[PDB]
Parts: C-alpha cells; structure tokens; sequence
C-alpha cells in the first residue's frame, strides 16, 4: 500500500497570495502524481498529471512540481473561486492499485465581513403538523466563527437549536449559517417573544433579530 | 471527449449489494479506461478499481478486493459499480471517471492513470430506516435588515430519508445570492435543510417566488412559493 499525506489538511491564505500545498508519498513513484481540485457539491476536477503537467483548460497559475516522494501545487494568485478541497493522486505502481492522498482544504483568507441577520416565524402549515421551526440567518460574513443565542422571553434557550453552515462561497468568500430552533407547537404558543442574538467580530456589538408570536 | 452520466441516489440495507451504472457518450468507448472513486461524507477520496475496457480486465483496492466488480459493456458504452456484503462504512458518494488511453483498438495504449473525465456521483446511503419523503415549508420575507434595502426568504425541506435532496428557485431562474444549506440529521434521525436567498425588498409584491424541491429517492417532487 503505497500512502499518500497530504498536510496540512487545512490551510488559509489571502486573495490574490500564493497557496502552496503539500503532498508526499511513502515511496517513490516518480512522476505518476496528479492533482485534483474538488469543489463544494462538485466532482473532482483534474489539473496536474504527471506531477508537473497542465491539463486541458486549466489555468496557468496551477503549477505541479516535485517527483519521487515530494510534490507541491501552487495557485499564484488566489482568487475566491479557488476555494476547494485540492487532492493528489499516484498511480506508478502496478497492478494499478492507485491512491490518494486525505486532501487539503483551501479557505480564502479574505476580509472580515459582518453577517447580516434575519430571523424567520414558523409557517401556520407547520403549526399544523403540532411543531414549530423558528429559522434564523446569518448571511455574508467572514471568518466563519459565529455565535447564535436564541431567548424565548429573554429566556436563553439551549440543546434546542441546530445550525448549518454553507461552505465559503465562490464569489465572495463569505459564510451563511442557518440555526434553527425547534419546539413542540404546544410550547410554541405559550410564548411571545423569540429573537436571534448574533456575535461576530465584523459586530461592534451583538445584534439581535426577533418577532412576536403573532 | 466522453461525458459521463451516473445512476440515481440509493438506499440499500447492510449486507446487501449495490450497482451503480454510469453511462459515457462522445470519443470511441474502447479507447478509455474507467475508474470509480468513492468518498464517505467529509471524507476524502477512496480510489476503488479499474477497467482496461478494451481487454475488459479491472483490478481493485485490495481491502475492496472480494466484494467489488467493475464492468462495462461496449455495445452500452456503459461502465458498472458492484458493491456486495454493504456496511456503513459503504456509506458515500460514489464517482464514475475515465481517461483516453489511445488507439487502443489500434494496438496502442497508454495506460494513464490520472482521471480527466467525471460523471456528477451518485450517493449511496447503507441503512436499514425507511425512505420518506418531505414537506416543504416557506420561509416568509417579513423580515428586513436594511433600510428596505435586502430581504430573505426561503423554503424549508424538512423530515426527509435519505439524502440528498436538490433545491433551486424559480425553476433556475434565481440564482443569484441562493444559499442552501448542507442538510442536517435531526433528533428524530430525520434530515432537514433550509434553502434561502436575499432579493431586493422592494421586489417582494412585485416578484414572485418559489423554489423547486425534489426529493428523488421517495418521489417527491415539490414547488413551494413564497409569500412575504
């Protein structure tokens, strides 16, 4: 089995910089090395064979280096559509039992950017259903640490939310984050007061969204 | 250049078997070798086998070696994925790929092992939990942030098994500042995920919204719009 590293697994740099990332193996394999760029919800997409060759269509800041053990690619200006999971591949031995490396990351460092918050009542069609979903949403914002406070009353409420993030968007580099709330329609009802308190370092201060039941 | 086309999103109970098909068109299908590549969620990829079309020989990862089977038929052009004896570690999405070898009907053959060719996957989830459609819930654009200024709204797919389900906004006309999110496995063991997009607010009484859910592996195919 012929192991295929790839470190770090995760790595942050600024738009229009240049990322180097970093793959070896644990034997040699000469120059049977590739390179794959995979982004969000997308199949990989091959940029480098041969360790060092470009392939069709793409673009020359991409550039293979390295052979034996050692390899590294380079995007000499990053730009925001880069953002994806880069991974190498050999296939010098045979039979063909080819591998690949665990993949590395690539997040655009870009700018901080304060989210912007917007906070969503349950449909009355859901009501229907005897549950409540009370979504809030934090939009456009860098980096990606965010914190979501949910107060039915000023009552903080916990282990009573879920939040999914989108991954770093390919035109502005900026995170969405979604928490939602969930409750029994029956506690629903009993309340009046729901808000979202968001904390981001694009904030000044927390801000906070809400709606009254009704 | 061969375009390649997978099968639908699958639900197989553990210690059962899956075939995934994938369909090429375009360039000579003999001149290519094809490779399946698998990827467990957030993991990265797991190159499976391989098939020399043209002798019709595959060779496969050794720890798949005994329950794996990759065939293709010529007159089909159609590459195959066997996967026998599923555990959850099965669990993934699982890509068709190929790369031209040469005139290897002429003798030739240059053996790449690269993959320049990509089908779009087909995911296949390994449980034993019934399949079950969603209910789409709307998203109202009561909500404003700027002075006027940008609204949001969305549609929430909520309750569903298995993954995935796809989202887009007036029937791809909407693409512009959608945000979907990555679906999330609930309490009751049940996902959910939330489709949103920022409009003009401005444009709430005058532009209509809806966005165009689909849940494949149950049927359910839904249009929810979206009323401020």
């Amino acid at each position: 089995d012929i192991v295929m590293t790839q470190s770090p697994a995760t790595l942050s740099v600024s738009p229009g910089e240049r990322a180097t990332l970093s793959c070896r193996a644990s034997e040699s394999v000469s120059s049977d090395l590739a390179w794959y760029q995979q982004k969000p919800g997308q199949a990989p997409r091959l940029l480098i064979y041969g360790a060092s060759t470009r392939a069709t269509g793409v673009p020359a800041r991409f550039s293979g280096s390295g052979s034996g053990a050692e390899f590294t690619l380079t995007i000499s200006s990053l730009q925001s559509e880069d953002f994806a999971v880069y991974y190498c591949q050999q296939y010098n031995n045979w039979p063909p039992r080819y591998t690949f490396g665990q993949g590395t990351r690539l997040e655009i460092k870009r700018t901080v950017a304060a989210p912007s918050v917007f906070i969503f009542p349950p449909s009355d069609e859901q009501l229907k259903s005897g549950t409540a979903s009370v979504v809030c949403l934090l939009n456009n914002f860098y980096p990606r640490e965010a914190k979501v406070q949910w107060k039915v009353d000023n009552a903080l409420q916990s282990g009573n939310s879920q939040e999914s993030v989108t991954e770093q968007d390919s035109k502005d580099s900026t995170y969405s984050l979604s928490s939602t709330l969930t409750l029994s329609k029956a506690d629903y009802e009993k309340h009046k007061v729901y808000a979202c308190e968001v904390t981001h370092q694009g904030l000044s201060s927390p801000v906070t969204k809400s709606f009254n039941r009704g | 250049e061969v375009q390649l086309v997978e099968s639908g999103a699958e639900v197989k109970k553990p210690g059962s078997s899956v075939k995934v098909s994938c369909k090429a068109s375009g360039d000579t299908f003999i001149r290519y070798s094809f490779t399946w590549v698998r990827q467990a969620p957030g993991q990265g990829l797991e190159w499976m086998g391989r098939i020399i079309t043209i002798l019709d020989v595959a060779h496969y990862a050794p720890h798949l070696q005994g329950r794996v089977t990759i065939t293709a038929d010529k007159s089909t052009s159609t590459v195959y994925l066997e996967l026998r004896n599923l555990r959850s570690d099965d669990t993934a999405v699982y890509f068709c790929a190929g790369v031209y070898e040469g005139e290897a009907d002429e003798g030739e053959y240059d053996n790449n092992g690269f993959l320049k060719h990509w089908g779009q996957g087909t995911l296949v989830t390994v449980s034993s939990a019934s399949t079950k459609g969603p209910s789409v819930f709307p998203l109202a654009p009561s909500s404003k942030s700027t002075s006027g200024g940008t609204a949001a709204l969305g549609c929430l797919v909520k309750d569903y098994f298995p993954e995935p389900v796809t989202v887009s906004w007036n029937s791809g006309a909407l693409t512009s500042g959608v945000h979907t999110f990555p679906a999330v496995l609930q309490s009751s063991g049940l996902y959910s995920l939330s489709s949103v997009v920022t409009v003009p607010s401005s444009s709430l009484g005058t532009q209509t919204y809806i966005c165009n859910v689909n849940h494949k592996p149950s049927n359910t195919k839904v249009d929810k719009k979206v009323e401020p």
